[PDB]
């Protein structure tokens, strides 16, 4: 639609409060993503995914550390996603390490 | 394959030293005797000037931990920062440690170059690490003795350290459980109240010490020692470079195909964390047993002091109700020590019989190990 | 980590002084404690460092009534030890009355030794029950010992006066000591004097200088239960961890010891192992069954076929065994000691726990009782009255040892979840 809904379609989506329950939530997001809104920095999707990797071997999930490796291969391929850097990158940013579990997930 | 030792002894190993059908065969008579030559020359000049087999035996002592004796004493120093979170230490403070273990062991006595080599580095960390999730010492490999280290093997030995690494602290912590045991049990010897549940954690405590005890020894033999005389019989033998680091991919296959990275059997290491973990439960237990013990003895001590208070009667009644509470909360710690215990028996049940289903004759030894009594795996009651 | 020894009375000092000097035999030194130009092993675990490495043992000099301690004095032994550990009746009550009297001395060259160690992980005792002077002072070093430290281990070495049967007190003299000793310590080598005067009676001709001889083979025993602690190995380099597997319940600390080599004046692993679990391979003499079986082998060996080795043995079941919670044979290997004559590598070692030993008990159960019972056998011991008017000493020793022998059935029974 437009980013400023957009951001306020998120603040719908992970509080359970909506845009008029609470527009506070939705002034902080309007604070950090203002002035951060358009790419100004390198971008390289090789390395991301390539710490994605090297995160799933210290899990010992070490066949679904394979598995992203053959789902990384999808994400190129289909490639309807702009910046495929940005996913990548905010799923191993929001990521934890909840130890050895091992055992593929069959895609 | 000449013209790959020749070439290559003459510009990374740096030596410009001198190395000089019917069309009759001419060839056959000089090319075997140049070869006689050279190669054998590329295999000596290059070990004593960074020693290929001097460093290749300090990985299986220090990395893989076969010395023993040092990574005792760097146990001893390391231990808090390791019970810490890894999230908040980083790697200088990790090195200002090995300084101390390596002059007051018999590494002093070891020539400068290998300790030199041996460095500690910290990973980039999880985002809710510790010290014992992950932790490596490096012992970089460098040189053009690098063409046997391959940088793969050299990032699965790590992989096979974060384990060893855990069997080996398990043990140390098991055994703090023990003397924490022996400790209370010379402290108290003249109540009856704590006797039952004393003996029934102590009781539980003594298989688990067992359990794992032995399983360490199937590692001394097989894991190890094993795979370090197929490597020295394949260093011996070697005629050129490339048979070197065919047995070096021999002394990291027979180690991680039996500490369980192999891909059949994951689901069996997923087994033996819970252990460790209950092993965890066990030390909580014995601390808390303990501390009701110390509150005891104190209550008596005070108890004892407040008599000559009062003399020089009316400190007996407030004796019997405390006696009455200590001897009413023995049967929930009864209560909670059998859970614990069959929780145990529960799970070693399905590790013994889960090798005698697993993939490679290796890991089925290790079954007969555990158990020669036949006290678990034929009845699975405790017999 | 840093292990220091103790030694009281004559019988001690002997058996020590053997030791040390088995020792100054076994790694490449000199006897004045100079290491010598062509020599590895560790010397951390029982050797003060001194400044010069003078590897000084860290063994502590108690005596009373010092008669062969002047030939310790006179050797040349004496410059390879002595870092100022030497001190100035044959009964327990006086032994334990004057060694009271003289605890603050003995306790400062105690921590003398143990503030000069760098750490600390035991204290290890060489003993003999009923020896006169060892008796009583000892027990009352042993009461000294864990009230001052309850953060550190104390391992006794003890043998069980048996010479085929004179001092009629002794079974009392015995029963204050292995009271004090089932309660007051951590971890018990007992040695049977009966079983080793067969051997060396076996071996030799010899019966009048047996001292020794069977000096010669426990000092074996201890170089061997150390060797894997003193050596680069990977499992028990620390006294604790290689203790804390074979005791299942603190009161059960009692130590039987194989050996393989009786007259010891190609080969593998199989043989020993079965040759080392009949019992006339050990030299420590209802059902009787094992909890726990230990074994490490030292010698000539291809390590790489011991698992089929175990293999039979399981398929032998050769020990009847303990009817609860699960213990195994349990194998480790060491390296044979450099920088000495080394004939006749292999040599096997069985540290194991056995109920047998309740009825050596017994036998001084019995004849404690008959002395008792004639009114006839403490015979008006000024020490013995003065020390004790009650003489209830015996009646506690009594009923601790009487528990004892129930903990040792009842852990002989299927159940003992029931108390001992």
């Amino acid at each position: 639609k437009s980013p400023n809904v957009l951001l306020q379609n998120l603040c719908c989506r992970i509080l359970g409060r909506s845009e008029a329950d609470v527009a506070q939530q939705f002034q902080y997001a309007v604070r950090v993503i203002g002035s951060n809104f358009a790419p100004t920095v390198e971008r390289d999707e090789f390395l991301v995914a390539e710490k994605i990797k090297k995160e799933l071997i210290r899990q010992r999930r070490e066949a679904d550390a394979a598995l992203f490796s053959e789902l990384h291969r999808k994400l190129h391929s289909q490639g309807v996603l702009k910046n495929k850097w940005s996913i990548l990158y905010l799923l191993l940013s929001l990521s934890e390490d909840p130890r050895r579990q091992p055992s593929k997930v069959s895609s | 394959l000449i013209g790959k030792s020749i070439n290559f002894l003459h510009q990374v190993c740096h030596d410009q030293t001198p190395t000089t059908t019917d069309l009759e065969n001419a060839f056959q008579g000089k090319i075997d005797a140049a070869y006689f030559e050279t190669s054998k020359y590329l295999l000596d000049v290059l070990n004593k000037k960074y020693s290929l087999l001097d460093h290749m035996q300090a990985m299986r002592r220090y990395l893989l931990l076969g010395q023993g004796d040092f990574i005792r004493h760097l146990m001893d120093l390391l231990k808090p920062e390791l019970v810490r979170p890894a999230t908040t230490l980083y790697q200088h403070n990790l090195t200002g440690i090995l300084e101390t273990a390596v002059r007051a062991t018999n590494a002093q006595f070891d020539s400068p170059e290998i300790l030199r080599r041996l460095d500690v580095r910290l990973l980039e960390v999880s985002p809710g690490d510790t010290g014992w999730d992950v932790f490596s010492l490096d012992y970089h490999v460098d040189g053009p003795i690098a063409t046997v280290f391959t940088r793969e093997c050299m990032s699965h030995y790590l992989r096979v350290f974060n384990f060893l690494w855990r069997a080996k602290r398990m043990e140390y912590i098991l055994t703090d459980i023990r003397k924490g045991h022996m400790c209370n049990a010379k402290l108290l010897r003249n109540m009856p109240e704590f006797s039952g549940v004393l003996h029934q954690c102590h009781i539980l405590a003594s298989e688990m010490v067992h359990f794992i005890h032995q399983m360490q020894y199937y590692i001394t033999f097989e894991v190890l020692e094993c795979s370090w005389d197929e490597l020295w019989n394949k260093v011996q033998q070697a005629q050129d470079l490339d048979h070197i680091i065919a047995a070096h991919e021999v002394f990291l296959d027979t180690i991680i195909s039996r500490c369980l990275l192999d891909s059949d059997s994951r689901a069996l290491l997923n087994q033996l964390r819970a252990v460790f973990d209950q092993i965890i439960e066990l030390q909580n237990a014995q601390d808390a047993i303990y501390r009701a013990a110390l509150e005891e003895l104190q209550r008596r001590l005070q108890f004892e002091e407040k008599k000559k208070q009062r003399e020089i009667a009316a400190e007996e009644e407030e004796e019997n109700k405390r006696i009455g509470e200590f001897k009413e909360s023995i049967p929930k710690m009864c209560s909670q020590l059998r859970i614990l215990t069959h929780f145990y028996q529960g799970i070693v049940q399905q590790f013994l019989v889960l090798l005698t289903t697993s993939s490679d004759e290796s890991l089925r030894f290790l079954s007969f190990r555990l158990d020669f009594n036949e006290h678990y795996k034929a009845r699975e009651p405790r017999l | 980590r840093e292990i220091i020894t103790l030694q009281l009375g004559q019988c001690g000092n002997q058996i020590g002084f053997e030791f040390w000097k088995q020792l100054c035999a076994e790694h490449g030194i000199s006897p004045e404690g100079i290491v010598e130009e062509f020599a590895t092993d560790r010397k951390d675990v029982f050797f003060y460092q001194a400044d010069d490495e003078h590897y000084i043992p860290r063994a502590v000099l108690l005596d009373l009534e010092p008669r062969v301690i002047h030939s310790i004095l006179n050797s040349p032994y004496a410059k390879l030890y002595n870092p100022e550990n030497i001190y100035l009746g044959n009964n327990w009550a006086s032994g334990f009355s004057q060694g009271e009297k003289i605890h603050e001395d003995i306790f400062d060259i105690i921590d003398r030794e143990a503030d000069g160690s760098d750490s600390l992980e035991g204290f290890v005792l060489c003993h003999s029950i009923a020896g006169g002077t060892g008796s009583g002072l000892g027990s009352y070093l042993l009461e000294r010992l864990n009230d001052r430290y309850p953060k550190k281990l104390v391992q006794t070495y003890s043998v069980f006066p048996n010479q085929d049967e004179d001092v009629v007190v002794q079974p009392y003299n015995s029963l204050l000591t292995l009271k004090r000793l089932t309660q007051n310590a951590d971890c018990v080598v007992v040695l049977d004097n009966t079983a080793l005067n067969r051997i060396a009676t076996d071996r030799l001709h010899i019966q009048n200088p047996s001292f020794s001889q069977i000096n010669q083979l426990v000092s074996t025993i201890m170089s061997a239960s150390t060797t894997t602690l003193r050596y680069p190995g990977y499992m028990n380099n620390d006294l604790i961890g290689l203790i804390a597997s074979l005791i299942p319940t603190p009161r059960l600390h009692f130590l039987m010891t194989g050996y393989t080599p009786l007259t010891t004046d190609k080969t593998t692993v199989l043989d020993v192992m079965r040759r080392l679990l009949q019992p006339k391979n050990v030299m420590v003499s209802t059902n009787h069954c094992y909890i726990a079986i230990l074994n490490i082998i030292q010698g000539e060996v291809d390590p790489t076929q011991v698992h089929k080795s175990l293999q039979r043995i399981r398929e032998r079941k050769l020990a009847n065994f303990i009817p609860w919670g699960p213990a195994s044979i349990q194998v480790a290997l060491s390296r044979k000691s450099p920088y000495l004559p080394s004939a006749h590598r292999v040599s096997g070692l069985m540290m194991a726990n056995h109920t047998s030993i309740s009825s050596l008990f017994e036998r001084t159960c019995r004849q404690y009782d008959k002395l008792r019972k004639r009114e006839a056998f403490l015979e008006q011991f000024r020490k013995e009255d003065m020390f004790k008017d009650n003489f209830d000493e015996m009646d506690t020793s009594r009923e601790i040892v009487q528990q004892l022998i129930d903990e040792y059935h009842a852990a002989t029974r299927p159940d003992y979840i029931s108390w001992g």
